[PDB]
């Protein structure tokens, strides 16, 4: 697995790979790892699929009702805390990392990590097995004040670089761009991945 | 380590237990009694881990006595045996499993004499003869040799003698003296303890 | 927490004239991996007290959440009674011990700086509920590196000023950056005085690698 | 054990404490951990006390053999190579952590040598259970080309930080300055820490059953 | 530890050593390994000290509570049974406890070996602890049912003394009681090494 | 533990122009004591004795194998061995078994046959020497022996004062150890004479 | 794996005189081969006529002292009087045994005054077995001090020595010299020596220095 | 499991071994002999693991016999015992360690009677009396009680009786019969087997 | 540890970090990991220090005598095989990776990996603990036909990016540039490391 969220002026870009591994076997080569929690809040799924989905379902259920009780869309800080508290409470039992991101009327585009029940807002974050191989690239290639297109390029480049090196990551790149205007879903295929040195 | 034996007859049941209460390497008691009176016509002989035997046996004893007081008649050897089996089977997959091996010898007025066998797993088996302990590995083949269904009680004691004498000759543990009892129409009967030089 | 994920390394601490100062680098290490290089491991508890934490960051963030709420709950009443530095240290000893004694410890080692009623408080607490006071403190690997240097100066001069204490702490974090593999050269200093709790950062130490030409 | 080393302008200084611990009990209060190798080569002993003892003994003999044959004062690179290749063959089971210091033809030299057979050439180093305290003192206040007076003071301060800070370490600071013109072995250079006693039993208080007296007569 | 007890013509002797031992180190030279429940009831101790002390003090509580309820002193059978039930409820928990309950009641002189497993044996003679075996040797060899009071004391005193000689984890002082129809009497708190030196000098 | 299987206790001590050496007399196997006159101190010359605690088979083996080498030395050299030389011979002997060692912790005590100045030392199982100007201990009651020795020892003690010090140090230490005691033996090594005594110790 | 205990060390000691009771300790707190602190004395005041020494794992020491402090009040609230020294020692057994299956790793020595006025020491193991003593050592240097206390206070292995009782002058000097000897040979004993002296007049505390290495 | 005992006198050495050759739970032989004649005035009594006892004992026996043939005189009990110790000590840290417990009883013309003791570790100890096996835990305290250095041989057999009778009373293993032999000036002497 | 060798027209650039770790402790913060085997052949040391030095000593000894026996400088293929065969023979026992590189009159500048007794010539290679974090960067940033200066920049950037992320890597960057003209040694200090995103 490789996941990645990126923050900008009035929105977030959010990307994953599509490989569900079972050791050396690929169980599913076309799995969307960007699950919606609310209308303008997603989470990038990583680690155990059974654990990651169950938290996303429970967070979605909790955030649906929480949204209706306030008569407003939930905050991304609220959705990040809902995922945090579940991940923290059952940290021994669960083996998944749900990176949460979206948009608010209040604080705008924002990205949160919830690695083992912690909470931290970052300008970008990366997770899963393939994130190991691209810490150098994301440090090198990230600069602040990127557009939607510059972020989508950067998220594709990083996840493609990881997919090349990580065995557990592979397939297609699924992309989500969240703004005030809405949610732009997009699927960069394995055919049209950005080529680099691969020898 | 301990040793039990039962020999069913036509109208009776002979039984016998050893009298060593062992501890580590020491023979703490030479006169210990391993038979428990359930009813007037029933004995439960019990062997196993140190505290488990008496606690289990006595729990059964008192419930058999409770059945007598409640209803004005005692349990049959069949009823008593399946009751013993039901308790040991329920404890098996629980916090407190009793590691006990036992014989239930008895006499019913309708059904006649009965010797039952039970391991710590709580498998109940009616038998013409049986034995528990490491001594059973030596003595069971002697019972196969000389037992017949029509064996007289005076002969059955002389058969018992050959089993108990084989333990003195071949079994590495001491076991110098043995309790001996018969059950029939007229209830439980004590007999002379088979001691040796 | 049986197995911690994102650990923070050493938290330093030392008393000075009319105050206490603590220091802790801003790194969350995922084993060897320097994952989170900009996270605050120091916490403002109240006006009188501050708290730095080694070990697992999620357990520290839980303690930050619980303490923060306790201080909120106290400040609602507004009855001229506050948790002293010693009182928070006493509570936190009982918290870690209770969790230790349920075999579900909060995987942290913490330093509690504070100033109240004229007196300076510096207090250690670990995951097992081992607690004490001392003129200086250094958790984790800083116990073996940094605590020697603090006791060296405090033997020669027991009572330091703020600038003596600050320039000492800057000298300690330089040694930790060199010798601790799990440290980083982003850190925060947090002082407490009559004025209250200041948290200055991010800072860096000026390094020297001239010994590489020998 | 806290042992340490330091390169200065005219030479090298080697430091060591005097405590020898058996588990968590102090066996020896006063022992020399700075061992002779050559006239201007000495070595600090840490880790397994027997392995530190016998390797330094063995290499000293090898350097005496090597110096007698060559007719030359031995090189500090040679002791490091001999130690390494001894220690590497035994795969760390000979558990001798050693700081090797000296002067030769090519100047003052300091080498850290670990029991698996790895080595490091350095200007300052520390080893043993209180290495971190001593190494923290060196990092704080070391500069290139120290004076003879400043190096002694720094190296005493390093070994002292271990003596107080580390439970394994204790007692006095032994030291050894190795200038160009020979080596000054400053044993008991410092003493960080300073009773009534007197339990005079009367002769006859101890009860006796057997007595035999064997006279010797020279 | 080494405890012993035997019945004879003039009631029941009960003798114990006094050594406590955390590993090879001697925790304490003189520990009292007999509990005095009432004037007509004693309890020897061996194994884990805290288990022995707690559970036999809890026996004593219940024996004292039996006296107040029923208006009569508890039997030796009932007291021995009640302790074995406490041990039965804590079976498999790693309790180590090797008592003998000595007393006098309406039934006569009584002696019961009670154990951590739930074991509960009525008998004339018993011995417990690490020195168990060495005590039996001396005790059995010089035993008669028809000993005098002084000859009974000589047997119990010697048996603990020769056990402490061989067993590393037994030593200190012999603490010998004597049970009668009119309650127990403490015979002696004699030092073991002085007795072993005395028997050496007799040859 | 391995050393505590047979147990034992050995001690040596310094005075003015004299040295003392002493040890318990228990040979046992775990709980069971076997005999009460087992030799743990062995002569290596007139004014030089070696004491050996720990595993009894290796106590005897190291004593015998050291005597083998000693007698070869004395014949070859044409003299009595110096005390510092015997330490190194033991150190060599034990370190020869570095990765398969004799489970014994020797304690040497003697006077130098030229000058008659006191010498003491002890070694660990792998033969690391430790010379002291005060005392040395080895056994299952090392902790107990240290605490007595540290408090009771004084410098420059006469032969009668040394005996009382070392005896009370042994007796009280072995009386707080289950696997040491059953008598004590003490050798007072002087220039003119060797004064061996056995104490009225506890036999439990 | 997670280990809930750790050895912090330190030594404790108590002596019972005819009219007094000493209870003393070192002030070193350790972990591994580092010193946590040099001012962590193991003596804790309970009542005017009773003091307790506690050594071993320090997390349990802090808790167990706080339990005893809490229970003292609960008794005084119920019974309208302070607990006697013997009643504290009996209560401590039940608290230590209540954690039989997850021990308080704390070597306890209570010392103070019984109801008859005299000295009374009670020594313990971690799970709550206890007895009254004249003297007892505990903690890290238990093995070092105890046989010297057996010798000098018990008069063991000595003849032609009159068995005179301990003066408070003599006992205080003995406690200084034994803790000096422990500090030399024990790594976990050092820094300073707290000595609490319990007489009918009250408690008073001295602080002699020890080896700081 | 097996059991040995020796009682040294002023001018003799009494010894005795059990006669059970056990296997699993069965007493294969009631008449087994555990004593091995080293010399005319020496017995080696040997107990332990099944094959180890006889192989070790016989290796020593033949080398003691080889010493007789080579030199025209037998080994002393001291010499024989230290020889037994030297072999067992060298095997201890090797591929083939013999787990054997043994007594070497003998009589020298100069030095008089001698009983030696040895565990599988090869610690040699001269003793006035000793015993091996779990039976030694019961019987050693009986020897402490009634032994004196000046004990007569006819009394020493009555002392032996009390040890062997204690095994029948208290020891859980059978051990019905025992071999018995005395060594003195006139060599080895068989005695009546103490049956029950 | 982080090591890196790079190949170009008429030479090789070769770089390491300087941290010798012992768990969380830094034993030596200024260790040169670029050891000479011959006058124009180096190896980049990695893994176990004791193992890595012993192979370098034995390879140096073997290649010294081999060079004198031919009356020529040894080939880099020869030095790569000398390191390969030692690493392969004692692969169970040793726990080190010696990347070998240099210059020849025959085949010029060349870089070889010897990971667990294998042999492979690459245009660039990376090794040690910190190499994990920079596989994305080196794939992204490498292009063929670089100058000496472009290679020295690329080797510094990659090793600095790794030193930021890897705890076991740190200190200074040691650099070696091997050509026909000679060996250019250079030490980029911790003061003057190239800055990237580090938050
Ligand atoms: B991704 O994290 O790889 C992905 C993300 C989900 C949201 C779809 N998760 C999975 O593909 C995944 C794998 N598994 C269970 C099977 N796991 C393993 O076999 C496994 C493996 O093998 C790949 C390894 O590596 C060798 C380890 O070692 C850490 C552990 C488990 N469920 N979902
Ligand atoms: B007595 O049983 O010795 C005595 C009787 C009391 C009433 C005071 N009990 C104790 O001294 C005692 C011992 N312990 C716990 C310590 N146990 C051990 O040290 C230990 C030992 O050594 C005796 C051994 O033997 C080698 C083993 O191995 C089986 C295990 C533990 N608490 N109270
Ligand atoms: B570099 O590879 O880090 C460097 C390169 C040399 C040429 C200088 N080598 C070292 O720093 C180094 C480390 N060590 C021995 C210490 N071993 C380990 O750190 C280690 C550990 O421990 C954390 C672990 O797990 C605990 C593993 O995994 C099994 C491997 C190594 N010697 N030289
Ligand atoms: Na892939
Ligand atoms: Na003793
Ligand atoms: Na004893
Ligand atoms: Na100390
Ligand atoms: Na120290
Ligand atoms: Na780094």
């Amino acid at each position: 697995t490789t996941i990645m969220a990126v923050e900008f002026d009035g929105g977030v870009v959010m990307g994953s790979d599509s490989r569900v591994s079972a050791g050396e076997a690929v169980v599913n080569r076309v799995f969307d790892k960007l699950s919606p929690l609310h209308e303008r809040i997603y989470c990038a799924l990583s680690g155990s699929a059974a654990d990651a989905q169950a938290v996303a379902d429970m967070a979605a259920y909790q955030l649906e009702l929480h949204g209706i009780e306030l008569e407003e869309p939930p905050l991304v800080l609220a959705a990040a805390n809902v995922v945090r508290n579940i991940s923290y409470k059952y940290r021994e039992d669960l083996s998944a990392h749900l990176m949460v991101a979206g948009w608010d009327q209040r604080e705008g585009g924002q990205v949160y990590g919830t690695l083992g029940g912690m909470l931290t807002r970052q300008p970008f974050a990366i997770g899963g097995s393939g994130s190991t191989f691209i810490y150098g690239y994301v440090d090198a290639a990230y600069k602040p004040g990127m557009s939607p297109e510059e972020c989508r390029r950067f998220t594709t480049d990083a996840i493609a670089l990881a997919m090349s090196r990580d065995g557990s990551s592979g397939g297609v790149i699924y992309l989500v761009t969240i703004t005030a205007a809405g949610v732009d879903h997009r699927v960069i295929l394995g055919n049209e991945l950005p080529k680099f040195y691969d020898e | 380590m301990e040793y039990l034996i039962g020999i069913q007859g036509p109208d009776y049941v002979l039984v016998a237990s050893d009298r060593v209460a062992a501890s580590n390497i020491v023979q703490m008691k030479d006169d210990h009694d391993k038979m428990f009176k359930m009813s007037e016509k029933i004995l439960l002989l019990c062997v196993g881990e140190a505290g488990d035997t008496v606690q289990f046996a006595e729990y059964i004893q008192k419930n058999v006595q409770l059945y007598k007081m409640r209803n004005g008649y005692e349990l049959s050897p069949t009823a008593a045996a399946n009751f013993t089996r039901r308790n040991l089977a329920d404890c098996l997959r629980s916090r407190t499993p009793y590691h006990v091996n036992l014989l239930l010898a008895g006499y019913d007025e309708h059904e006649g004499p009965a010797l039952y066998y039970m391991d710590y797993l709580a498998a109940l088996a009616k038998a013409p003869f049986a034995a528990h302990g490491y001594g059973a590995f030596l003595t069971l083949s002697i019972l196969d040799r000389y037992y017949t269904p029509t064996i007289s009680r005076e002969r059955a004691v002389e058969l018992l003698r050959k089993c108990l004498e084989e333990l003195q000759k071949r079994f590495i543990l001491n076991l110098p003296t043995f309790s001996v009892r018969i059950i029939d129409k007229n209830g439980i009967h004590d007999l002379d303890n088979i001691s040796f030089p | 927490t049986q197995n911690p994920m994102v650990t923070g390394t050493s938290v330093l601490g030392v008393k000075f004239e009319g105050g206490v100062v603590i220091a802790a680098d801003m790194l969350g290490s995922y084993g060897s991996l320097a994952r989170f290089r900009n996270i605050s491991r120091i916490m403002r508890v109240n006006n009188s007290t501050m708290l730095g934490a080694s070990g697992d960051y999620a357990d520290f963030q839980y303690l930050k959440q619980v303490l923060g709420q306790m201080v909120i709950d106290e400040e609602l009443l507004g009855d001229g009674h506050s948790y002293s530095p010693r009182a928070i240290h006493s509570w936190l000893t009982r918290a870690m011990y209770s969790r230790r004694s349920k075999m579900n410890p909060l995987w942290n080692t913490m330093v509690i700086g504070g100033y109240a009623d004229g007196e300076s408080f510096l207090g250690y607490v670990d995951m097992l509920g081992v607690a004490y006071e001392a003129p200086s403190l250094a958790t984790g690997y800083g116990a073996y590196l940094a605590q020697p240097l603090l006791r060296e100066v405090l033997e020669k001069q027991p009572v330091l000023s703020q600038t003596e204490a600050r320039d000492l702490v800057e000298r300690c974090m330089r040694v930790l950056y060199y010798r601790d593999a799990r440290s980083y050269n982003r850190f925060q200093i947090a002082t407490v005085t009559e004025k209250g709790v200041e948290i200055e950062g991010p800072l860096s130490t000026e390094t020297n690698w001239d010994i590489a030409h020998m | 054990t806290t042992i340490a080393g330091l390169v200065f302008q005219d030479g090298v200084i080697l430091g060591a404490d005097t405590r020898a611990t058996n588990d968590s009990v102090v066996a020896d209060k006063s022992c020399e951990k700075i061992h002779f190798i050559a006239p201007k080569i000495y070595c600090c002993g840490a880790g397994v006390a027997a392995d530190a003892e016998m390797t330094t003994r063995m290499v000293a003999s090898k350097m005496e053999l090597h110096a007698l044959s060559t007719g030359r004062e031995p090189r500090v690179a040679t002791v490091t190579r001999i130690l390494r290749q001894t220690l590497f063959r035994y795969q760390g089971h000979v558990g001798a952590s050693l700081i090797v210091g000296g002067v030769d033809l090519t100047g003052p030299q300091l080498y850290g040598v670990h029991p698996h057979g790895s080595y490091s050439r350095l200007p300052f180093t520390a080893l043993g259970s209180g290495q971190d305290a001593a190494l923290a003192v060196l990092e704080d206040r070391f500069q290139p080309n120290m004076t003879l007076e400043a190096a002694q003071g720094l190296l005493v301060e390093a070994v002292t930080a271990g003596i107080l800070g580390d439970l394994g370490s204790g007692g006095n600071v032994d030291a050894c300055v190795i200038t160009k013109t020979g080596a000054k072995l400053l044993r008991t250079l410092s003493s960080p820490t300073e009773r009534s006693g007197r339990y005079h039993f009367v002769p006859g208080t101890t009860a006796v059953l057997t007595q035999t007296v064997k006279p010797l007569t020279l | 530890t080494t405890t012993l007890a035997f019945k004879f013509q003039h009631g029941v002797i009960a003798a114990v050593d006094s050594r406590a031992s955390a590993g090879s180190y001697i925790s304490a030279l003189r520990v009292n390994k007999v509990i005095e429940i009432n004037p007509y009831l004693l309890g020897t101790m061996s194994g884990c000290a805290a288990d022995c002390q707690y559970w036999e003090r809890l026996l004593a509580k219940e024996c004292r509570l039996y006296y107040l309820r029923n208006g009569e002193r508890i039997s030796v059978s009932a007291a021995s049974k009640l302790l074995s039930n406490m041990m039965c409820q804590y079976r498999g928990m790693g309790l180590s406890m090797g008592s003998m309950i000595c007393g006098w009641d309406k039934k006569g002189p009584g002696l019961y070996y009670v154990d951590e497993h739930g074991t509960r044996l009525s008998g004339n003679m018993f011995s417990t602890g690490s020195g168990n075996t060495y005590a039996y040797g001396v005790m059995d060899s010089g035993y008669r049912p028809n000993l005098s009071p002084e000859e009974a004391y000589d047997l119990g005193r010697r048996a603990i003394a020769y056990a402490t000689h061989r067993d590393s984890y037994s030593g200190g002082v012999v603490n010998m009681y004597h049970m009668k129809e009119d309650g127990w009497v403490k015979v002696e708190s004699t030092d073991v090494s002085d007795l072993l030196h005395q028997y050496r000098e007799a040859n | 533990s391995i050393m505590s299987y047979n147990g034992g206790a050995v001690m040596a001590m310094k005075g003015k122009n004299c040295v003392a050496i002493a040890a318990d007399r228990r040979f046992g196997i775990q709980a069971q004591m076997v005999t009460t006159d087992f030799q743990k101190i062995f002569p290596m010359g007139d004014r030089l004795y070696i004491g050996l605690a720990g595993l009894a088979t290796d106590v005897q083996t190291v004593a015998q194998r050291l005597k083998f080498r000693l007698n070869l030395y004395e014949l070859k050299e044409g003299r009595q061995i110096k005390p510092y030389t015997l330490m190194s011979m033991v150190a060599n002997l034990l370190y020869e078994k570095r990765f398969g060692p004799y489970y014994t912790e020797p304690v040497i005590a003697g006077l130098d046959p030229k000058t008659f100045k006191p010498f003491i030392c002890s070694l660990d199982l792998i033969g690391c020497p430790m010379v002291t100007d005060d005392f040395v201990v080895s056994g299952t009651c090392a902790e107990q022996m240290y605490g007595m020795c540290e408090s009771l020892w004084e410098p420059n003690m006469d032969p009668d004062h040394l005996f009382e010090t070392i005896s009370q140090a042994m007796l009280n230490a072995v009386d707080r150890d289950a696997v040491s005691g059953m008598g004590v033996i003490v050798h007072i090594i002087e220039k003119d004479k060797i004064t061996t005594r056995t104490l009225k110790a506890r036999m439990d | 794996r997670f280990s809930p205990y750790v050895f912090n060390g330190g030594t404790i000691l108590a002596i019972a005189g005819e009219d007094f009771a000493i209870v003393a300790s070192d002030t070193r707190l350790s972990e591994g081969f580092s010193i946590h602190t040099r001012d962590s004395p193991k003596c804790y005041k309970l009542t005017d006529k009773t003091v307790i020494g506690c050594s071993g794992f320090h997390g349990d020491c802090l808790t167990l002292t706080k339990i005893i402090e809490a229970r003292l009040k609960m008794y005084k609230h119920s019974n309208n009087k302070a607990m006697t020294t013997g009643a504290i020692a009996a209560m401590l057994s039940t608290i230590l045994y209540s954690r039989r299956f997850f021990p308080y790793y704390v070597y306890n020595i209570i010392g103070g005054l019984d109801e008859e006025g005299k000295g009374a020491v009670y020594s313990f193991d971690p799970v709550g077995s206890y007895q009254r003593d004249s003297f007892k050592a505990g903690g890290s240097a238990s093995a070092m001090l105890q046989p010297l206390l057996d010798n000098q206070v018990g008069f063991k292995n000595m003849q032609n020595v009159e068995h005179v009782p301990l003066s408070l002058d003599r006992a205080m000097r003995l406690v200084k010299d034994v803790f000096i000897s422990a500090a030399e040979r024990d790594v976990y004993t050092g820094d300073a020596l707290r000595i609490c002296i319990v007489t009918k007049e009250g408690i008073r505390e001295e602080t002699v220095s020890l080896r700081k290495d």
